[PDB]
């Protein structure tokens, strides 16, 4: 409190956490459970990535 | 300015800009639609093209 500081973690934070790769696509073939609930995601992921409506696809981009 | 034993027929061709009229009757054909999509295409050393 007793000094304000120069810079924010907040802000230095924020800018980093739009800079970290996309994660990985895994796809769990051991149990149907995971397998299904990653394989909705590869098509709602090919939709977002392929759709010209949304702008989704240009963030993607 | 004589004469040479031989005459000679001389072919041209032209070209007429013109104005026109087309006539489609009701319904003739059937335009099936799809959806349209996007995919990108280059990344150059500024911007990137769809």
């Amino acid at each position: 409190m007793k000094v304000q500081g120069s810079v924010d973690r907040r802000r230095l934070q924020r800018r980093i956490a739009g800079l970290l790769p996309p994660p990985a696509r895994r796809l769990n073939i051991s149990r149907g459970s995971e397998f299904t609930r990653d394989v909705r995601g590869l098509v709602e992921e090919h939709a977002q990535a392929s759709s010209l409506s949304a702008a989704a696809v240009w963030r993607a981009g | 300015k004589i004469h040479p034993g031989v005459a000679m027929t001389v072919v041209r061709t032209d070209e007429i800009l013109s104005e026109n009229i087309l006539f489609s009757s009701r319904a003739s054909t059937s335009m099936f639609i799809g959806t349209p999509n996007v995919s990108r295409r280059e990344a150059r050393v500024d911007a990137v093209t769809f």
